[PDB]
Parts: structure tokens; C-alpha cells; sequence
């Protein structure tokens, strides 16, 4: 079978989470500041 | 190209070639191109007309009592009253907008849309 | 006769039904949404960009169904429930 | 191996298509945006000078 | 044979299975996204001319901000912007990385991919969809209390349809996940099917399908992010 | 011939029918609602916010039917009623 | 093979057909009614208050038919008539 | 194998087809008539009173087919002709 | 098994198909004609008498098809041709 | 086992399919044509004398398809080709 | 049992499917073309002569598929492929 | 029971499904495109060629699917995959 | 006796027929609807033909994609039948 979930779920989430963190820290804030300044 | 004639009741206001005639009829926003099919429509109460001409800046016209007639050889907008963007004054348009009188409110909203503040 | 043969025949027919229904739904829905988009742009050529945001929404909400069916079709065919 | 060659040269065709028809438009869009922002900046500087 | 559902580098840990291939694909996509993010951070240009990476990030942020503002005030849902942009970039990179020529023969005539799109695994889409589901339900709870939000979602806009309503409140995550997975799963199969043809004839359908799959992945990422934004707006109101 | 095999083959075919019908209905209904939404946006650009509400009101029902059918298909296949 | 197996397979196929048709109908009808309501709200936003009365009448008819089909599917599958 | 099993399976499949077609027709006809009614109400609320008459005629003509189909489904499932 | 069993099962499935198709056609056609009628009444309130006759012609054609299908279902089921 | 029983079951199922398709097509096409004619008469009350010609042409085509299906279903049922 | 019996039963069912699909397509397409013709006639009576050209083109493009389906049904039934 | 008999019966039913779907799609799509062309020509006397061009694009697109389905039916029923 | 693979292949052919019938119906209907929209738009605004051909081809691609996916899955069912014994 292929539709049954596995442990990877948590792992994947964890990875996604850290990415979001970076996107929420070193990407979105600087870009929003740049747009506001422009 | 298509010739546009913005005509008022008292006098013919503007006339000349254009490239794209945008307006807002009762059904919804309509954009007339050079060979649009013949059409007769009623512009909305606070309508606005935007004429994109060849090699020239766009012309924004606030229209009161508007009616649109496309004939595939010239677009004719018959207006009870109208005002070009340059002539329109912002302060009076703001003052007359959001008024209980429906007619003056529509005219003020049309002036605001023509100016650019929407 | 091996029962699994009947299981697999039924699974394949079911998957065919699933994919046929999904294809019908997706094709017709996408055609209707594209009709809306094309008519809107024809009425207002300069309204092109503004109409792409809602269009895709509809397309999404359409394709989902079909693709969801497709997913389950695989379940029917590659990992058949009730297989012996 | 044979399927690897097939998919490799299919991807070569895809890359050719992207560079021929997709790269030019996106490059033009990037050029337009960069020129627009460079304008805005120069216009701000000239407005300050004015 | 197609070998559907097979996973490579599968291992065990804490009495739980872990498909190594999907973990590796997610790690590579995260590395790519982090590299782009830090490339932007190093090369941010507030005053001078921006770079291509800055242009890409600016376009994505502007699109997401516009969608949010149209749906719900940015002052009310600021975090929704980072969530939507990260979801979009993650899904887009994951789907587009499959375009690379990483497919070969498994020595038994069955196509095998060195890199397979992580969205083709139910776990990836489940993680994304469930995280978004929990996030927007928590946002609704915060906006309109702990009992207020359940009441609002149950009653919805019209109270007499409360039963029916609950169904979509459960369909929102599932529809968010399966769709994505489904749309990617087809790819993971289609190329495999195309791999049956001889190379001299197998190249053309593969090229066409992958070229279309680029747009399909872009559309899927955009739809996922946009639906996440809209669900956040629906949860957070009144 | 295992009687359970016949029962589960019938169950698979029934689930396939359930999913095909659900997909057709969901896809076409979503396409029609999206056509309405796109036309409204094109004609009234400022009506997007007030249009998204009824659009999702109807999409809720359209997907409610589909997912009820999906749940019943899951019952058909995984928990085949009447299975011996 | 006992006859009850064949009877149950037939009942499952019939219930699948019932649910497929009921879905198709409900999805299509709800989509069309939602299209009407969305267009109405687009043209006259103030009418949203007075529009729901006929829209929900239509939705009740459509969903009433669908739920009657669901009840008869439940009859077919769980308590199969004619099951010896 | 008992003939009655085959007869009952065929009757169940036929009744499922009957209900599926009836539900499709009823749902889509109700949706179309409701779309007409909603559009008419949106254009002019005053028409509502006189509009409810043709709408009811249409809905009756639509539900008549559904109820005849339901009756013949009951005939098939419960008192199967030729059950011998 | 009895040959008459197979013949009767086939006849029942055929009659189910007859009714499904007839009901779909009747519902869809009646809905469309009633939509036209309702729109006509909404736009032209005084045109009820003028519009009724064409609407009755359309409904007559639709129900003629549907009831011919019903009669041929009756022939299939109660007077199964080729029965033996 | 009598082959003629299988032949007759197949012929009856085929006739059911033919007539279901014919009824669906006839009903939907007649409904669409009647909608067109009702709308036209609503626009132009003096158009009753002129619209009827194309209306009868369309209805003739639709009913010709339906009656060709009638003839072929009659052939399938009463005089089954391949019977042996 | 006779293999030719199964062959001919499958051929009959396939021909029934062919003719049913052809009838559905022909009827609905002819109805849509007739709706266009009726609307054109109502809007402009003088168009009656000119419209027949595109209308004939459309009716030809539809009836061509229908009659090709009929021809292949005749091939299926009277000269069944693979009929050992 | 000759296995080739079962294979060929399945192939014949599959080809029948192929042709039914192809004919439905071709007829409906051609009818809709022809309706567009007829309405356009009725509105504009001299739009003939400029409407024929996109109409030809649409007709070719639909007929491509129809003839692909026809070719795959021929493959199904003349060189049956899986035969032995 | 009945060869199990015979039943497998019969079911596979039925499934492929269903897949392709659904795909053909969907493709024909969607392409016809999109083409009707294109014809109406060309009738209305001839000079917008270029702008119209873009969304028309977007929709056509989105429809033909489902159609060809159905084609591929039918080929899977018929030529390399899953579950074949």
C-alpha cells in the first residue's frame, strides 16, 4: 500500500517548520521593509 | 483605429481618434476596441470613461447621464454632463461625494474615479 | 478459479469508472471556467490579469475532484482493498 | 540505461524550449522591473535636487 | 510493472518507518529554499537596483500580500503572509526539481528516479495540509475565543445547514492534501509509463509531459497557497 | 469461487460508481460556480470580496455531496457491509 | 457459492449506482443554483438578503432528492431486500 | 445456484439504475428551474408572486419523473416481476 | 442455473437502464423548458398565456419520450421478449 | 447451459442502453429547443409564425435520432442478431 | 457453454453502448444547434436564409459522428470482430 | 469456456464504451461550437470567415479526440491486447 | 475451467474503455465550451483575438491534459495490466 502514512510525516513537518522559520525571519521581514521603503 | 466623440447636451465636448475606450456600463466594465460590434449601453450613474489614444496620454472623463453607442466606425458617448481630469477639482469632488442626494453623490464618485483616487 | 482474479477484475472496472467520472468532471468544469475567462476578457481585454486569480481557484476546486479520484484509482489498482 | 538516454535528451528538448521561448520573456520582464525601479530611484533623487 | 508505492532508503526508528527517498527530497528542497533565502538576505538592495532573486521574492511577497489584503486585513493576519509564501515556494521548488533528468533504469526494465517529487508521498501532503488546518483553526480560536470559533464554524453563515457545514470543515484539509498529492502522483506515474517506450521514441512524450508538468506544478503551488490564505480569511472574521 | 470474493468485487464496482458520480457532480458544479464568480469579477471588479462569500457557500454544498459519497465509498471498500 | 453472496454483490452495485446518480444530481443542481445566486449578488449586492429564500428552496429540493437516494442506498446495502 | 439469487441481483441493479437516473434528472431540473427563479427574483422582486407559479409547475413536472422512478424501483426491489 | 433466470436478470437490468435514461431526459428537458418559461414570465409578466402553449408543446414532447421509455420498460419486464 | 439465454440477456441489456441513450438525447435536445423557442416568442410575440419552422427542423432531427434508436432497439430485442 | 454466445452477448452490449452514446450526442448537439438557429431567427428574421449554412455545417458535423457510430454498431453486431 | 471468448467480450464492451464516450463528446462539443458560430453569424452578416477560423480550430480539437477514441476502439476490437 | 488472466484482461479492457470514454466526453465537452467562448469573443471584439487565444489555450491545455492522462492510464490498464497473474 501507499496511502498509509508513516513516521516521515513528522520528519517532513519538522523540515517544513524550520523552513517557515527562516522564511518568517530572514525573507519576509526584509522584503516587507524594502517594499514599504520603496 | 476608432474615432471617439464625447458629446454633451449643450455642446460637443471632445472628438478624436483613440485606441481603447474603457467605461463601466450597467452590466459591467466594457472595453471597446477598433472593430467592436455595434452596441448601445447605458453608463452607470457614477460612470467614468478612459480613452487610450495613439501616441498620447490617456484621457479620463467623469460622465453624468452617460450613454454609449458603438458603430464599428466611431464610438459615441452621449453625456448629460462631463468633466475632464484636468478640470476636475479634488476638494469639491470630496465634498459632494458621500452625500444623501443620490445625483450629487454619483457625480462626486465619478469625479473621484476620473481623478484616480477611486 | 483464483478469487484474486475476480478481485482484480472488479478493482480494474471500479478504477475505470473512477477515472471516467473524474475526467468527465474535470473536462467539463475546466471548459466552463475557461469559457467564463474568455468571455470576460473579450468583454474587457484589459481585465486579463485580474481574472487569473479567481479562474485558478475554480480550476483548483475542479481539478481537485478529478485528481482525488485519480489517487483513489491507484488505490484500487495497485493496492486493492480486500485482496487475498 | 536506454530510458535514461531517452529522458536525458527529452530534458534537453525541454531546456531548449525554455531557453528559446520562456527565457526571453522572463528576462524582458526582469529588465522592465529593474529599469522601472532604477527610474523611480533616479526620479526621487532628481525630485530632491529640484 | 510500475512499482507504485515503492520507497527507497526506507529505514526504521523509534518503532516507526521512514521512507528515506521522500525525506531526502524534502531536505534537498529545503536546502534550495534556504539557499535562495540567504542569497536574498546577503544581497538585499533597499536603495540600489535589486537582483533577480530579490525580484522573485518581491513578486511572491507582493502577490501574497495582495491576496491577503483582498481577503482579510494584513493588520489582522500578518503571519499568514509568511505561511503562504513558504508554502508556495516549498511546493513549487519540490515540483519543479522533478524536471531534472534523474530517471534511469533499475536493471529490470522498471524506471527508477534518483529524485522523486516529495508531494507524491501521502506523508508530505498530509503534513502540509494538517499543519495549515491546525494553524487556521488556531487563528480562528484566537480571533473569536475558544467556544466562539467552534460555534461559528459549526453554524457557518447559515445556521440551519450546520450538519452539512461540518463536512467541508473536514473536507478543507483532505481536499487540500489529496488534490496536491493526486496531481503530483499522476506525474510520478506518467513518466514511468513513458519509460516503457524505446528511447528514440520515448523522448518525445516524456519531453511534452514534463514541459506541461512544469506549469502543473506552478499552478498547484499557487492554488495551495491561495486556498490556505482563503481558509485563513474564512476562519478569522467577526 | 470464494463468496467473499464476489461480494468484494461488487463492493469495488459500487465504490467506483460512487466516486465517478461524485467526481462528475463536483467537477461540473465547481465549474459552473466558478464561471459565475469569474463573470461577476469581470463585470464588477470591486465585487470580489462580496462575491467570494456566496461562491464558497455553494461550493460547500457541492463538496459536501462529493465527500459524503467519498466516505460511503470508503465504507463500501474497507468495511464492505454484508461481507461474510 | 451461497446465493446471499450474489445478492449482496448486486445490492452493493445498485447502491453504488444510487449514490453516483444522487451525487451527480446534487452537485450539478447546487452548482447551477449557486451560479444563479452569485450572478444575482454580483449585479445587485443589496439583494443578498432577499436572494437566499428561493436559492435555499432550490437547494432543499436538490438535497432532498439526494438524501432520499442516500436513504434508499442505505436500505440496499445494510438491509438488502430479498436477501434470503 | 438458486435462480432467485440471480433475479434479486438483477432487480437490485435495475433499481439502482432507476434511482440514479431519477436523482440525476430531479437534481439537475430543480437546479435549472431554481436558477431561473433566482435570476427572475434578482431582476425584479415584485415578480416573485407570479414567478412561483411557473416555478412550481416546472418543479412538479420534474419531481413527477423522480417519484415514478421511485415507485418502479420499489416494484423492482420488493415485488420483482418474474421472480418465479 | 435456469436460463429464464439469466433472461429475467438481463431484462431487469435493461428496464433499469430504460427508466434511468428516460428520467434523466425528462428531468433535464422539463427543467430547461421551465427555466425558459420562468425567465419569460419574469421579463414579460403579461405573457403567461402566450408562453404557456410553447412550453406545453415542449413538455409534451419530453413526456412523450419518457412515457414511450416507460411503456417499453413494461414490455421488457412483464412481457420479456425472447423469454424461454 | 443454453447459449440463447446469454444472447437474450445481452440483447436486452443492449436495447436498454440504446433506449436510455435515446431518451436522454431526445429529452435534453427537445428541452433545449423548446427553451430557445419559448425565449424567442417572449422576445417577439409576433414570432410564433416564423420560429416554428426551425423549431420543427430541430425537433425532427432529435426525434429522428430517437426513432432510429427505437428501430435498432426493436431489432436487438425482438429479432436478436447472432442468436443461435 | 458456447464461447460464441459470450462473444455475441458482449457484441450486443457494445453495440448498445455505441448507439446510446451516439443518440445522446446527436440529440443534444442538434438541440443546441437548433437553439442557436431559433435565437438567430428570433433576433433577425431576415437571417433565416443565411443561418442555414452554418446550421447545416453543425448538424452535419454532429450527424456524421452519429452515423459513424451507427456504422460501427452494425459492424459490431452483424459482423462481430473476433467471433470464432 | 474459451479464454479468448471472455477476452473478446470484454474488448467488445470496452470498444462500445470508447465509441459511446467519443460520440457523446463529439456531438455535444460540435453542437456547442456550432451554436457559437450560428449566433455570431446571426449577429453579424459579414463575420463569416473570421468566425469560421476559430470554429474550425474548435471542430478540429473535438474531432481529434473523437478520432483518437475511434482508433483506440479499432485497436481494442481488431488487435485485442492481452489476447492469446 | 476459466483462466484467471482471462478475467483479469476482460476487466482491464472494460476499465480502459471506461477511462477513454470518460476522457473523450470530458475533452469534447470542455473543448467545445471553450471554443464557443472563443467564437463569441472573436465575434464581439475581433482585435482582441490575440489576447483571447491565450486563455483559450490555457483552458485547452488544462482539458487535454486530463484527456491524455486518461489515455496513459488506459494504456497502463490494457497493455501492462496491474495485478495480472
Amino acid at each position: 500500500n501507499f496511502l498509509i502514512p508513516n513516521g516521515t510525516f513528522f520528519a517532513v513537518l519538522i523540515i517544513f517548520l524550520i523552513v517557515l522559520g527562516v522564511i518568517s525571519k530572514w525573507v519576509v521581514p526584509p522584503i516587507s521593509k524594502v517594499l514599504a521603503e520603496r | 483605429d476608432l474615432n471617439v466623440e464625447i458629446v454633451a447636451v449643450e455642446r460637443e465636448l471632445w472628438s478624436g481618434p483613440a485606441t481603447f475606450v474603457f467605461t463601466r456600463t450597467t452590466a459591467g466594465e466594457i472595453g471597446i476596441l477598433p472593430r467592436h460590434i455595434p452596441l448601445v449601453a447605458q453608463l452607470v450613474d457614477d460612470a467614468m470613461v478612459r480613452v487610450e489614444r495613439e501616441g498620447e496620454d490617456d484621457l479620463r472623463i467623469a460622465v453624468d447621464g452617460g450613454f454609449l453607442s458603438v458603430t464599428e466606425e466611431t464610438v459615441r458617448i452621449l453625456v448629460e454632463n462631463a468633466q475632464f481630469e484636468s478640470e476636475i477639482d479634488a476638494d469639491a469632488a470630496k465634498e459632494d461625494a458621500a452625500s444623501d442626494d443620490e445625483r450629487t453623490a454619483a457625480w462626486g464618485r465619478a469625479r473621484l474615479r476620473a481623478l484616480g483616487q477611486i | 478459479l483464483d478469487p484474486n482474479a475476480i478481485i482484480t477484475a472488479g478493482a480494474l472496472i471500479g478504477g475505470g469508472l473512477i477515472m471516467g467520472g473524474g475526467a468527465i468532471g474535470a473536462g467539463i468544469g475546466d471548459g466552463i471556467a475557461g469559457n467564463a475567462l474568455i468571455s470576460g476578457i473579450a468583454r474587457q481585454p484589459e481585465a486579463q490579469g485580474r481574472l487569473f486569480t479567481p479562474f485558478f481557484i475554480t480550476v483548483g476546486l475542479v481539478e481537485a475532484a478529478y485528481f482525488i479520484n485519480l489517487a483513489f484509482m491507484a488505490l484500487f489498482v495497485f493496492a486493492t482493498p480486500g485482496l487475498q | 540505461m536506454s530510458i535514461f538516454i531517452g529522458q536525458l535528451i527529452g530534458f534537453a528538448v525541454i531546456a531548449f524550449i525554455i531557453v528559446k521561448w520562456v527565457v526571453p520573456p522572463v528576462r524582458t520582464l526582469m529588465r522592465n522591473q529593474q529599469e522601472a525601479v532604477r527610474a523611480a530611484l533616479a526620479e526621487s533623487a532628481e525630485a530632491a535636487k529640484k | 510493472a510500475i512499482h507504485v508505492g515503492h520507497h527507497t532508503l526506507v529505514f526504521e526508528l523509534f518503532g516507526m518507518t521512514f521512507n528515506g527517498d521522500t525525506i531526502l527530497a524534502t531536505a534537498v528542497t529545503a536546502v534550495i529554499v534556504i539557499a535562495l533565502a540567504f542569497y536574498l538576505r546577503a544581497k538585499v538592495t533597499s536603495t540600489g537596483v535589486p537582483s533577480g532573486v530579490q525580484l522573485f521574492w518581491e513578486a511572491l511577497t507582493i502577490q501574497m500580500r495582495q491576496q491577503i489584503e483582498g481577503s482579510i486585513g494584513m493588520k489582522i493576519a500578518p503571519f499568514v503572509l509568511p505561511l503562504s509564501v513558504t508554502i508556495f515556494v516549498f511546493i513549487l521548488i519540490s515540483n519543479w526539481l522533478a524536471v531534472l533528468p534523474l530517471q534511469y533504469g533499475g536493471a529490470d526494465g522498471a524506471a527508477a528516479e534518483l529524485y522523486k517529487a516529495p508531494a507524491s508521498d501521502i506523508n508530505f501532503v498530509l503534513a502540509l495540509a494538517l499543519f495549515v488546518f491546525v494553524c487556521y483553526h488556531a487563528a480562528g480560536i484566537w480571533r473569536r475565543g475558544i467556544v466562539g470559533h467552534p460555534i461559528k464554524v459549526v453554524k457557518g453563515h447559515v445556521a440551519f445547514l450546520a450538519p452539512i457545514n461540518i463536512v467541508e470543515e473536514l473536507a478543507k484539509p483532505i481536499s487540500l492534501a489529496l488534490r496536491l498529492f493526486g496531481n503530483i502522483f499522476a506525474g510520478g506515474i506518467l513518466v514511468a509509463l513513458i519509460a516503457m517506450f524505446p528511447w528514440y521514441i520515448q523522448w518525445f512524450p516524456n519531453a511534452v509531459w514534463k514541459t506541461f508538468d512544469l506549469f502543473v506544478g506552478l499552478i498547484q503551488a499557487f492554488i495551495f497557497s491561495l486556498l490556505t490564505i482563503l481558509y485563513f480569511s474564512q476562519s478569522m472574521e467577526l
